[PDB]
């Protein structure tokens, strides 16, 4: 319709790794910003370099909408001028970043029993990430002088993990869901 | 959150000097740096918005500049009305707006040692079971000066509170009143009471104190 | 010309509740986002919240967030604060702020004189007056402790005597109640020729006490 | 503070489904924000955890149990249930009803433990019917007293499945009771006795009532017990 | 599944004394294991989490120690109303066998005689086909007790059914009482009933008896 996808951003059903972040442009349509920021308390809610209560009044060439999960304790990670695995290996901001990041705990959806361990983070990295650059390379990562030839072994360590989410988990174990807004689209 | 440091906590000046202040971003704020000034008892004031912008009716001797983490605020004429605290804000994260931990610019004037003071506890106020012994440092400067409660030679810690005035508005001075307070038990437990006072105008650490 | 005005802090209890006001003037109020901002006594600034120019979006720092609760009713001009289970921690003086909007982002470029705030669970007691006899010059004062809550004018000889007057700013003391002092240094010859009368006044207990101090 | 209570049917016939539900009380608590589970100890054994609903379709289950276990929490009247199928006579225990307790912001166990617990209740699997008990006095005599002090009781005879609660003058008599437990007889029926050292001078002047409460088939007695 | 072993299964302690409880698990659990205490007719208590913190309520006396395979509950000065079964669970993996076989720690006390009653069976019971005689065995200890059913001197065997009750809470004494149920034709046969009790406390065997009509 007319309105701008935000709902097949939000509500999918399944949600990317974060080091495989998902991306979607967004670009002639028209969005509800004051509605669909109208989040509740037990959102994560924090902008950048713009006020959310100006977006409805603003245009822009095009709306970014990136979409992954990571655990709680590493939320603080999206966000400029952060370092850290996730921000550093996985997803990494500009230090002028203008946008908002959304994130909710979404542990009814996407942990399990016996563990979700479809959700991956990259661990090891020979240098950090670009901003806004999406790496899903996971070559056997070499952390010393002899070469790994792909194969696994001593001081060549396959470069992800997993998350494992299990319900059990506390707070900063359980997953979270997270959408990256980035404005450079009229608001109405 | 953003935290935004501010150097030096404290300076002092004197009417015509140029005074500079630095305020720090613990990460890039671009250049939504804003700085307020707030006097005693009153509300603050935006003088500059996103780094470098006047606000409209902020007398012009006011400016700044800065972009990224380092920002400055610059006073090219230091007026009787400008001595107050002054503060950072950063924009950047709209709703995480955070504040610097000011900076005063206080009145610059000479060395003063304090004139000290201890008043034992009242006749009135013992029947009540409460003893506060009250030790008075006058008219000082800097503000800079330490109180320590000795009771029968034992340094005294957590069981007194300190409070100081602003500068005076006449000599530019500090004032300082700090109270002992323990109950009656511990009063009689002990016999002499001290106020040793350590300032820059002391050449020596000074004590006042009295026999019960 | 910006005009803010707030009113209704005072006391409350911790868990309960209260409500502040803050009627604006002199701008088209319905057009501008408005803030709050606290200060702790002593303490720096704090953003508390924002809502939008509307009514329709509203945004909390994280120290109240899912606790404070702000509106704006456009029709008078008045901005508002619901502040539910109030801490300690949230005894602050409360100031109403228009956002500039000259820019992408926030910032205040008006404030109110705000209104004080005292989260205690102490009752409004009156304060008893200690004199502090001295042992060139002399000085002496008052203490004036355990009290509830801020503040008290204390002034010496119905204003007569105002130079070389120290009033100190009062202290919270572990029993929840206020202690404050008051000094004065006279000429040590005219001691005891000369009367001292300090006035303490407390008007949230309404406690005028005048108590004569001699050495 | 949290309070959980079983309530369910204390007889179950063989490959029948069991059918328990527990009520969460507390001060205007959502059990919304916690997990609830079952925990099973059939007499004289260990505990065996029967499974915990943490959220809609993410449910534990003990594997043990198959494909018999179900768990609904119905979050708005603060109430959760346990359904158990096929039951036989390995499924005869004492149910609990449990809350896992909450994990701290770092904890990353697999699996948690209980820190909330109902009372339990006796489910047993059997293909007879129920039967209320018979209740009996112990008269106190010459031969049951020793020195000042006398011996009364009541004999609970013949009863369908357990359990009975024996209390003495509504809860009032409390110091000195001893009820034992009860011994399968041969003809498949329970019987317990419930015995209490009162004061020889006491035995005209104080009344004493035993007051037996078999809930399975909804029976209350209240025998009084005199000097024969 | 990993399987918890504790040891000892049964233990018996005087009051004051140091009491130490083994779990064992078949492989690592880090520090993922709790401590149970089960009071007779009551459900678990936690007690322990993360093999060492104390829950909000527990006494001081309580402790837990222990990583990877091997955990040691503590409980220093053992009270007599800490009487109970003790019940280790590891929770690092929701799988099946996760609570320990349990402990059963009873109460050391002085040797106490028991209080023996006897009680003829009831008018009510008489007239309804059946009768039961009961003895008694009221505070005692140690548990084991001796019950001899005689009628007319002749030993009965086969038609009793003995019940102790748990160790009190108080006094950490037992409790047994055994039911002799006869038909009331064979009950109207005999004339003298007992039982004979023998126990640690008795120098000499205790009878009390009853004559049928007296
Ligand atoms: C995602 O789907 C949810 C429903 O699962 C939508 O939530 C509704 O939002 C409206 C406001 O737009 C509320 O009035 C309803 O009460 C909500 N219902 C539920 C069940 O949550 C949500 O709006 C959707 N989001 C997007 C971006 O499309
Ligand atoms: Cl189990």
């Amino acid at each position: 319709t007319n309105l701008c996808p935000f709902d097949e951003v939000f509500n999918a059903t399944r949600f990317a790794s974060v080091y495989a972040w998902n991306r979607k442009r967004i670009s002639n349509c028209v969005a509800d910003y004051s509605v669909l920021y109208n989040l509740a308390p037990f959102f994560t809610f924090k902008c950048y370099g713009v006020s959310p209560t100006k977006l409805n009044d603003l245009c822009f060439t095009n709306v970014y909408a990136d979409s992954f999960v990571i655990r709680g304790d590493e939320v603080r990670q999206i966000a400029p001028g952060q370092t850290g695995n996730i921000a550093d290996y996985n997803y990494k901001l500009p230090d002028d970043f203008t946008g908002c990041v959304i994130a909710w705990n979404s542990n009814k959806l996407d942990s399990k029993v016996s563990g979700n361990y479809n959700y991956l983070y990259r661990l090891f990295r020979k240098s950090n990430l670009k901003p806004f650059e999406r790496d899903i390379s996971t070559e056997i990562y070499q952390a010393g002088n002899k070469p790994c030839n792909g194969v696994a072994g001593f001081n060549c360590y396959f470069p992800l993990r997993s998350y494992s989410f299990r319900p059990t988990y506390g707070v900063g174990h359980q997953p979270y869901r997270v959408v990256v807004l980035s404005f450079e689209v009229c608001g109405k | 959150d953003i935290q935004m440091t501010q150097s030096p906590s404290s300076l002092s000046a004197s009417v015509g000097d140029r005074v500079t202040i630095t305020c720090r971003a613990s990460q890039s704020i671009s250049s939504y740096l804003n700085w307020y000034q707030q006097k005693p008892g009153k509300a603050p004031k935006l003088l500059i918005y996103a780094a470098s912008s006047l606000q409209s009716g902020v007398p012009s001797r006011f400016s700044g500049s800065g972009s990224g983490t380092d920002f400055t605020l610059t006073i090219s004429s230091l007026q009787p009305e400008d001595f107050a605290t002054y503060y950072c804000q950063q924009s950047y994260s709209t709703l995480a707006l955070t504040f610097g931990g000011g900076t005063k610019v206080e009145i610059k004037r000479t060395v003063a040692a304090p004139s000290v003071f201890i008043f034992p506890p009242s006749d009135e106020q013992l029947k009540s079971g409460t003893a506060s012994v009250v030790c008075l440092l006058n008219n000082f400067y800097p503000r800079e000066a330490k109180v320590q409660w000795k009771v029968d030679n034992a340094l005294q810690s957590g069981n007194s509170q300190e409070s100081v005035t602003e500068q005076d508005s006449k000599d530019s001075t500090y004032s300082l009143s700090s109270t002992l307070t323990l109950s009656k038990a511990d009063y009689e437990k002990h016999k002499v009471y001290a106020c040793e006072v350590t300032h820059q105008g002391l050449s020596s650490p000074v004590t006042k104190s009295f026999n019960r | 010309e910006v005009q803010l005005v707030e009113s209704g802090g005072g006391v409350v209890q911790p868990g309960r509740s209260l409500r502040l006001s803050c009627a604006a003037s002199a701008f088209t109020f319905s057009s501008y986002d408005m803030h709050w901002v606290r200060q702790a006594p002593g303490k720096g600034l704090e953003w508390v919240a924002v809502i939008s120019y509307d009514g329709s979006n509203k945004y909390y720092a994280d120290s109240v967030k899912g606790r404070f609760t702000i509106s704006r009713d456009n029709s008078k001009n008045t901005l508002y604060l619901q502040m539910n289970s109030l801490r300690a921690e949230d005894t602050a003086v409360y100031y109403c702020a228009k956002d500039g909007g000259k820019l992408w982002v926030y910032y205040f470029d008006y404030w109110g004189q705000g209104t004080l705030v005292t989260v205690s669970s102490a009752s409004t007691k009156g304060p008893s007056v200690f004199p502090l006899a001295p042992s060139g010059t002399a000085a002496l004062g008052c203490l004036v402790k355990d009290y509830f809550p801020e503040p008290v004018t204390v002034s010496w000889n119905s204003g007569a005597l105002t130079s070389g007057v120290h009033t100190f700013p009062a202290v919270l003391q572990s029993s929840g109640l206020y202690s404050l002092s008051s000094v004065v240094t006279v000429p040590s010859s005219s001691l005891g020729t000369q009367t001292y009368i300090c006035n303490v006044n407390h008007k949230p207990s309404n406690t005028k006490v005048d108590k004569r101090v001699e050495p | 503070q949290v309070q959980l209570q079983e309530s369910g049917p204390g007889l179950v016939k063989p490959s029948e489904t069991l059918s328990l539900t527990c009520t969460v009380s507390g001060d205007s608590i959502s059990s919304s924000r916690y997990y609830w589970g079952w925990i099973r100890q059939p007499p004289g054994k260990g505990l065996e955890w029967i499974g915990t609903f943490y959220y809609s379709g993410i449910t534990y289950y003990n594997p043990s149990l198959k494909s018999r276990v179900t768990i609904f929490v119905d979050t708005s009247k603060n109430q959760f249930s346990l359904k158990l199928s096929s039951v036989t006579a390995a499924d005869t225990a004492v149910y609990y009803c449990a809350r896992p307790r909450p994990p701290d912001y770092y904890d990353n166990s697999g699996a948690l433990l209980f820190d909330i617990w109902g009372q339990g209740t006796m489910v047993t699997v059997s293909s007879a019917s129920t039967k209320g008990p018979s209740v009996f006095p112990l008269a106190p005599s010459s031969k049951s007293t020793s020195g000042g002090t006398a011996a009364l009781g009541c004999l609970v005879k013949d009863y369908f499945p357990e359990p009975v609660t024996v209390s003495w003058n509504s809860g009032a008599l409390t110091s000195g009771v001893h009820t034992f437990p009860a011994v399968l007889q041969s003809s498949g029926l329970y019987s317990l006795s419930s015995v209490v050292t009162v004061p020889s001078s006491s035995l005209g002047t104080q009344t004493y009532i035993c007051n037996v409460n078999h809930k399975p088939s909804n029976t209350k007695v209240d025998k009084k017990v005199e000097p024969k």
